[PDB]
């Protein structure tokens, strides 16, 4: 789990 | 082996926001978020990002291990969405893998992450 940030829920709610 | 990256492209992405750039990188780790959607930490010799996300349309390089942890790749095409807080992602939407991991073995060189 490298760099565990807010960036997953940002590519998430991407497209 | 380093000489094999396109060391200074994540810099040049970072700061310009270059998408006319077909650089050459090496998959340090790939890890799905939860139909998976993968971010990817990547390295150009020099530094790592792991603001990498694979469009869709490419999940079957990770699917058929094509694309893997420690692979090289060349970026074919990309977007940069900068966020409001300064950050960037990288989306990947075509690339090919150059050397496979098996090939490779090891992260090349000594990446440091980018600030």
């Amino acid at each position: 789990d490298f760099a565990n940030d807010d960036i997953d829920s940002y590519m998430i709610a991407m497209e | 082996m380093v000489g094999q990256l396109s060391e200074g492209a994540i810099a040049a992405i970072m700061q310009k926001g270059d998408t006319n750039i077909k650089p050459i990188l090496q998959v340090i780790n790939i890890r799905p978020i939860t139909p998976p959607r993968y971010r990817l930490l990547m390295s150009d010799g020099l530094n790592t990002l792991s603001s990498f996300m694979l469009a869709t349309q490419l999940n079957p390089l990770v699917e058929e291990e094509q694309l893997s942890s420690n692979c090289v790749c060349q970026i074919h095409r990309f977007i940069v969405n900068t966020l409001k807080d300064g950050r960037r992602v990288v989306i990947l939407m075509e690339l090919e893998v150059l050397k496979s991991a098996e090939a490779v073995g090891v992260k090349i060189g000594n990446p440091v992450p980018y600030n």
